[PDB]
């Protein structure tokens, strides 16, 4: 949230384990997705005009 | 009487269909049109929890066998002969040493485990060894609890242990099993462990179908999905 | 229209393309399994007859 | 039984927590018992 | 000697050789490279359990 | 591009001195690193202020 | 000929009661689950011909239950 | 090691001039030869000229 | 099937020079195996 | 693989194969008559003064040979050969196989026993 | 009130024994350690095991004995699947190259589990939020009986005259 | 867990959500946590019980750094939110104040 709550005041300290706990899942774009064997063959989502 | 198949890769092939077989397909036309071991099997075990995989009996016991796959029993086990022993005698200094060579030994893989139990059971057996543990056994405060965490720690520190921790774990384990009063302390089963290794050179501690039935093989069979009273899902 | 015989070996064999079902029940039909051959002949007869004017 | 089943998945949708009670006294656990089809063999 | 080198028509020795010449041809240069299977080297064609 | 990347760093570590009252050695390099990894410190961290969301973008 | 077409042959594959296997098949129920097919949507299996089992129209390519219901749906309901 | 043994007399004396005081290891001979006569990586070789 | 025949075993098996040996051959003629006779 | 792990990377020599015999062997897991299998046996060795022997069934020719190896890697035994022979009469009864070997300036045997003594390196 | 106060400082201050302590704190006894006469070491050793047993890595080791005697389920499966998923590939190379870190976030809550620090909630009957008619006030229900044969839908309305019927 | 089969949404139940919360809340024994914990919960969109309310406040009641007016905002934030006030709540504002 971008507004301050009352109860963010209690919250743990931030220390650098876990500040970088944080960005754990954190998942780069190329590790979420993956080329295969259906993706080479896919047939063509549109009317093909030529073969 | 029987038409010959002739599985054999190469007995279905000759140079002169290969020789117009090359020309269409070869390794540069190819290449144009184409585009932690324990935790690995842990992995793949898990990995068929998927939406689109089933849990398998084969990976789990892949994973297994990368798990027991050590020695770790063995050298606990020459660990634990080592603990009785007292760190003053002359005699017990000796069978210690003995015993710290044979387990580094099992470690490095330099001698089989069938003739480093062979050597086991004839260190453990030897008269002055019983007599030093029966010595240790008869005192009212012994040195067993001191030896197996210094043995513990020492697996710990020579590299013996799969993982750094795990021995601490397997003194854990030791232990609790002290506590059922198998065996006494320094005695182990030796008929036993050779029945394990005899067998074993290492020493360790709705149906799904590979093959589904075909319509002549079967009479009246549906599969193993179908449902014949199903039920109502909300 | 093969008798039980010829029927049973084209099932046995590739010969014929039939779905199998359980062998001590009505399919998958609905008319069959609401109300049986007779159920189904009725159906037949309302789509084939019974359901033109008939001018 | 059916009419039953029917008319406590009725309170359950109407009163959510009517749920708890219905369900533990089993009103909307179908059972899964069908009659024989028919057979010639028999 | 005989049992470990059976005996084999000169039509069918040609076969076998083709067999691996065509293997080796699909292969590329860096997978032959790596794995060892050049003109001097054997390579297998066929391992399985029945 | 006459500013090496160790100053950088130093720069970095200059203005966000006072952005953790912990370990300041460990939680700005880490910060930093990761800014210069791609990391969507910007997302995870609307509490910065204007001059240090500032200096991490630039 | 007519017959040459049959004539293609298929290569051996390349290693390193009856039909069942029994490592896959001893697994525990309550560990491997009650299902002998990927728990995707039905619609996607169809009975195959002269054979015991339930094939997918699409080769592979197993679509999860929440590619057929519109984003976020609860219980995968339209 | 393989080129101060190959190295002519010039050669040979700046090199081990220069590595006098260096702490580099005692190699014996057969572990030059060894290393020498491995085989290069051609998967490597395309690996690297890809990149 | 004997520590001390291993042991013999292995030491005229490295006295025809062309077997490298293992380290516990040494390390076992440093401190031999147990004997239960002579007692 | 052939070779035993504790003797890895351990000989210094060239071993040579000699295959004594085959013949086909009876094995039976069922309490029926299982299958036949082929018995090889055969002893590697080396002039150097390092030999072994080994025997195995196997479903085949080509694994029976590499069973029996392995088996004859993993019994290998040595002899010291600075006499090129025994210096004393050995009489061994094994099973009533009784052996004798003497030492001799020359190497008498027949082929059969001659071989096994030239694998060995005794050539007196 | 002293008493009180001191008891509960050393309650507060004394470190949680975990359950496998406790286990072998109370299954194990000095005289079957052989050291009957030293209390004081035995008392240390026993500190130092349930200390020790606090770590990571000794969770790590009895999830995956655990594991290996195959005490687990399909939803532990399931849970361990989902934890691998979660973590990326730069924490996973970053915990792999710690012995235990990465075993453990996809042993996560199962080491937890088999340790019995796992919190004691109670699971009852799902309720569900209302699927009333908002225009009408009905609530429509489902009834199935002898498989195909008796199938009824029940619709249903609150009678405010007190007068309902069926 | 999130579910991805109808298996799974048979037992999604969002209203256990908040009893797996509570047994969460009990187990944490620091109330930073437990607060973090509470903050996810209520922006997960659990519904909050009766428990939750009386767990949170006697461990806030007992904190080095905490305010009583924060405790009472607490308190008015879990009743909007739809916690039922019982007795035992009530006694530990009483004591609170």
């Amino acid at each position: 949230s971008n507004t301050e709550h009352f109860l963010d005041k209690y919250e743990p300290k931030r220390n650098a384990d876990t500040v970088a706990d944080k960005y754990r899942t954190t998942k780069q774009i190329t590790e979420i997705d993956k080329w295969t064997r259906y993706d080479s063959a896919r047939a063509d989502n549109y009317r093909p005009l030529s073969i | 009487n029987f038409p010959a198949h002739f599985i054999k890769s190469a007995f279905t092939t000759d140079p002169l269909k290969e020789k117009q077989k090359a020309r269409f397909s070869s390794g540069g036309e190819a290449m144009r049109e184409v585009q932690d071991t324990e935790f690995q099997a842990l992995v793949e075990f898990i990995e068929g929890a998927s939406y689109d995989q089933l849990i398998s009996g084969r990976r789990f016991k892949k994973v297994y066998d990368v798990l027991s796959e050590n020695d770790d029993m063995f050298i606990w086990l020459c660990h634990t002969a080592m603990s009785v022993l007292n760190p003053g005698d002359m005699r017990s200094r000796l069978i210690y040493n003995h015993l710290r060579i044979l387990a580094e030994s099992v470690a490095s893989g330099e001698m089989t485990q069938r003739t480093a139990f062979r050597f086991f059971e004839s260190a453990v057996r030897s008269p002055a060894y019983r007599e030093i543990a029966k010595r240790q056994l008869e005192g009212g405060a012994a040195t067993r609890l001191a030896g197996i965490s210094a043995a513990a720690d020492v697996m710990r520190r020579m590299g013996l242990t799969r993982r750094p921790m795990s021995s601490y774990f397997e003194l854990y384990q030791r232990i609790v099993e002290r506590s059922e009063a198998m065996t006494p302390w320094g005695f182990p089963p030796l008929f036993q462990f050779e029945e394990r290794l005899s067998l074993e050179p290492r020493l360790k501690f709705r149906r799904i179908f590979w093959i589904p039935p075909t319509w002549n093989r079967a009479g009246r069979f549906l599969g193993p999905h179908v449902t014949l009273y199903p039920g109502m899902t909300p | 229209n093969v008798s039980y015989w010829t029927m049973n070996k084209m099932v046995r064999g590739g010969n014929l393309l039939v779905h199998r079902v359980h062998y001590t029940g009505w399919g998958t039909d609905s008319h069959l399994k609401k109300g049986g051959w007779e159920h189904r002949w009725n159906k037949v007869l309302q789509r084939n007859v019974l359901q033109y004017s008939r001018i | 039984f059916a009419l039953r089943m029917a008319v406590a998945n009725a309170l359950v949708k109407l009163i959510p927590l009517t749920r708890i009670p219905l369900k533990k006294s089993g009103l909307l656990s179908v059972d899964r018992r069908r009659e024989r089809g028919q057979f010639p063999g028999y | 000697d005989r049992w470990t080198h059976p005996q084999e028509s000169n039509l069918e020795q040609a076969a076998r050789g083709s067999a691996v010449l065509a293997k080796r041809l699909s292969m590329t240069v860096s997978e032959m490279h790596d794995r060892q299977e050049t003109a001097e080297n054997p390579a297998t064609l066929d391992r399985f359990y029945y | 591009t006459e500013t090496t990347e160790q100053q950088r760093r130093r720069y970095f570590e200059t203005t966000m001195a006072d952005v953790f009252e912990l370990d300041p050695r460990k939680t700005v390099r880490d910060e930093y690193e990761r800014v210069k990894l791609g990391l969507p410190v910007h997302l995870k961290n609307p509490q910065y202020s204007l001059g240090v969301s500032q200096a991490v973008y630039d | 000929y007519y017959w040459s077409r049959y004539r293609m042959p298929t290569q051996m594959p390349k290693f390193d009661n009856e039909f069942i296997d029994p490592i896959d098949d001893k697994f525990p129920m309550s560990i491997r689950g009650p299902l002998v097919r990927p728990d995707v949507p039905e619609d996607q299996y169809v009975d195959s011909w002269y054979i015991c089992t339930s094939m997918t129209h699409h080769m592979g390519d197993y679509r999860p239950w929440s590619a057929s219901a519109p984003p976020n749906a609860f219980r995968f309901r339209p | 090691k393989r080129e101060l043994r190959f190295a002519g007399p010039v050669g040979r004396r700046a090199i081990q001039e220069e590595l006098q005081a260096a702490e580099l290891p005692e190699v014996l001979d057969e572990e030059v030869n060894r290393y020498h006569d491995l085989k290069l990586n051609m998967m490597e070789i395309e690996r690297e000229v890809k990149a | 099937y004997e520590p001390w025949e291993h042991m013999k075993r292995m030491g005229r098996l490295v006295g025809t020079g062309f077997y490298i040996p293992p380290e516990w051959y040494n390390h076992f003629r440093m401190f031999p195996p147990i004997n239960h006779n002579f007692q | 693989d052939l070779i035993p792990k504790e003797h890895r990377g351990r000989f210094l020599c060239n071993f040579q194969l000699n295959i004594v015999a085959y013949d086909m062997r009876v094995v039976k897991f069922s309490p029926k008559d299982h299958r036949q299998w082929i018995y090889c046996v055969l002893y590697v060795g080396s002039g150097k003064g390092i030999a072994g022997w080994g025997r195995a069934v196997a479903p085949s020719t080509q694994e029976a040979k590499k069973e029996a190896i392995r088996e004859a890697f993993s019994n290998i035994i040595a002899v010291d050969l600075e006499q090129e022979g025994p210096m004393y009469p050995v009489r061994v009864n094994a099973d009533g196989v009784r052996v004798l070997l003497y030492p001799a300036r020359r190497i008498v045997a027949n082929f059969r026993v001659a071989d096994i003594l030239c694998a060995f390196g005794f050539q007196h | 009130e002293a008493q009180a106060l001191v008891q509960r400082t050393l309650e507060c201050i004394s470190r949680p024994v975990s359950a496998a302590s406790r286990q072998l704190s109370r299954t194990i006894t000095a005289e079957a350690v052989g050291l009957d006469n030293a209390p004081g070491h035995y008392t240390n050793f026993l500190e130092w095991m349930g200390r020790l047993t606090e770590t990571r890595a000794f969770k790590t080791e009895h999830a995956l004995f655990e594991f290996s005697r195959r005490k687990f389920n399909r939803d532990d499966v399931r849970v361990m699947f989902e934890n691998y998923r979660l973590m990326s590939k730069a924490t996973l190379l970053a915990d792999s190259a710690d012995s235990y870190s990465h075993f453990y976030t996809v042993l996560k809550d199962f080491a937890r589990k088999v340790a019995g620090e796992d919190s004691r909630h109670q699971i009852g009957v799902r309720i569900d939020e209302a699927e009333v008619d908002p225009e009408t006030g009905i609530a429509v229900g489902r009834g199935c009986a002898d498989g195909e044969k008796y199938h009824f839908t029940a619709l249903l309305r609150e009678n405010r005259d007190h007068n309902g019927i069926i | 867990l999130e579910p991805c089969t109808p298996r799974e949404w048979l037992q999604f139940s969002h209203r256990n959500l908040a009893y797996a919360y509570n047994g969460a809340l009990r187990a944490c024994h620091s109330l930073p946590s437990m607060l973090l914990l509470y903050k996810e919960m209520k922006q997960r969109g659990v519904k909050v019980d009766v428990d939750t309310m009386n767990v949170l406040l006697t461990r806030a009641a007992r904190h080095e750094h905490i305010q009583v007016d924060d405790v009472f905002l607490l308190f008015d934030e879990l009743v909007a939110l739809g916690a039922r006030p019982d007795l035992a709540a009530a006694e530990t504002l009483h004591t609170v104040l």
